[PDB]
């Protein structure tokens, strides 16, 4: 009931970026924070009523826009490396706030460093197997920037969460460099049988249609990248 | 300078054990105080609301307190499970005059009855000669080193349920000498 898009964005220093929030709640209140480490969330602007706004506790370099109930609108006009951020919209009847899910945007200074990840599936060990009578399957997801990633693990083609430990964050490998592991367990006879299937996917939020990419090289859109593995007698 | 505190900062604490998350703040007017959960890329989820001079509430295993005369809030987690694991944020006020603190993270780590300490090499069929060590089933209280090494890396402890629990780390290297056995100084390599 509180939506915001895009919930990825990738921007140049100098850009324009609109993040929009549509709520079914019919709430009067609506709300566009950022979460940053050591700020907690920080309220940039805020609306009693559909027709208006007013500037919350950090409104500088934002506009906000509120042409409906349901519609509350961020508007940076001139993107900075500063608004690099987690964003949340909110609406709110009677005191209580109702989050959306969150909106990752990177501002950089160019988009030429852009990059998907590689993600490779590495299998389980044989003195695991033989030992625990358990597998442990490892996907790592290397090469990617900025860090706006999401890793779920597919198996018999349904997404899997027993089982499963991902890192929260991704780790800066270098300056313009991110990677992410994650770990699937299972019982050694499942890892066994030819039937199994198992895939790590890496949903990767890059560049959008309307990004100029100048190269030769694949643009970074948007895009799955996975690796699989069968399991075996 | 910021209205609205909170300690501890950060804590791990083991799981079944009770915590204390407190908050203060200067803020005025606060007419309401509430405390929210925010698990790893979550939105906030909100615990209690706390509303009188001097009120208490109780919420499942949470339990809260505010003394408005102090400006002071404490919020009670009886008997920790590792879903617990989260930033908590204090928030004082209402709508637009609504301040939040800059959380406390919280961090429960299981108890591991038997651990059975390994570390395994592990071969990504798709790249000759990529590997990587998996090191798990080690004890909650272990330290799972830090890369004193350039283009070596070593992930943080990740915590794995089946639904038996698992303490496990990742280590990746681009050298040629070093294996598996001098990146992770515990046993069983
Ligand atoms: C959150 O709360 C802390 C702790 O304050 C206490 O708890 C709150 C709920 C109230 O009940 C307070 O009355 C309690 O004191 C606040 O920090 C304290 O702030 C006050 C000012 O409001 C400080 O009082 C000053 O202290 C000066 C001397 O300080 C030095 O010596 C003491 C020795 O005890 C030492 O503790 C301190 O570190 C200094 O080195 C004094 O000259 C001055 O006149 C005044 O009395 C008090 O020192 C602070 N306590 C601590 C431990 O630092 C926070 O300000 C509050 N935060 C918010 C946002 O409200
Ligand atoms: C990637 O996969 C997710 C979940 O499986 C799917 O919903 C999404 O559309 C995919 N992303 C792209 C860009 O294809």
């Amino acid at each position: 009931a509180v939506t915001q898009s895009p919930r990825n964005k990738v921007a140049v220093t100098g850009g324009k970026v609109t993040l929009s929030c549509n709520q079914t709640n019919n709430h009067n209140n609506m709300y566009w924070y950022r979460q940053d480490t050591g700020h907690g969330l920080r309220l940039i602007h805020y609306s009693y009523g559909a027709g208006s706004t007013e500037k919350g506790d950090i409104p500088d370099g934002y506009k906000a826009s509120r042409p409906s109930q349901e519609n509350f609108s961020l508007i940076l006009e001139l993107a900075t490396p500063s608004q690099t951020s987690v964003y949340f919209c909110a609406s709110g009847g009677g005191g209580t706030l109702y989050f959306g899910a969150g909106t990752r945007l990177s501002v950089l200074e160019d988009l030429r460093n852009v990059t998907p990840p590689k993600v490779s599936l590495f299998e389980p060990s044989k003195a695991e197997i033989a030992n625990k009578q358990k597998a442990t399957l490892v996907c790592l997801a290397r090469g990617f920037f900025p860090d706006h990633v999401e890793l779920s693990w597919w198996v018999n083609g349904k997404e899997v969460h027993s089982g499963v430990c991902t890192d929260p964050q991704a780790y800066k490998e270098s300056n313009y460099s991110y990677c992410l592991s994650s770990r699937l367990r299972v019982s050694a006879t499942f890892w066994h049988n030819p039937r199994n299937h198992f895939r790590c996917q890496v949903q990767f939020h890059g560049l959008s249609e309307e990004d100029k990419w100048p190269e030769g090289s694949p643009k970074p859109v948007t895009q799955n990248i996975s690796a699989e593995a069968w399991g075996r007698a | 300078k910021t209205q609205v505190e909170q300690s501890p900062q950060s804590l791990v604490v083991r799981q079944g054990e009770n915590c204390v998350l407190q908050c203060n703040y200067s803020v005025t007017p606060d007419n309401h105080l509430r405390w929210y959960k925010q698990d790893t890329g979550k939105g906030l989820v909100l615990l209690t609301v706390l509303v009188d001079q001097k009120d208490k509430t109780s919420n499942g295993r949470y339990s809260a307190t505010l003394d408005k005369d102090a400006k002071h809030s404490t919020l009670h987690i009886t008997a920790t499970l590792l879903d617990d694991t989260a930033t908590y944020f204090c928030v004082v006020g209402d709508r637009g005059s609504a301040l939040f603190g800059s959380g406390t993270q919280l961090i429960v780590i299981p108890y591991i009855q038997n651990p059975e300490p390994a570390v395994y090499q592990l071969k990504d069929p798709r790249s000759q000669d990529s590997t990587l060590c998996l090191f798990t089933d080690f004890d909650s209280q272990i330290n799972v080193p830090k890369t004193m090494e350039s283009g070596t890396f070593i992930t943080d402890k990740c915590v794995l349920d089946m639904k038996s629990k698992s303490n496990g780390a990742i280590a990746w290297s681009n050298q040629t000498s070093f294996t598996c056995q001098d990146i992770f100084k515990e046993t069983n390599a």
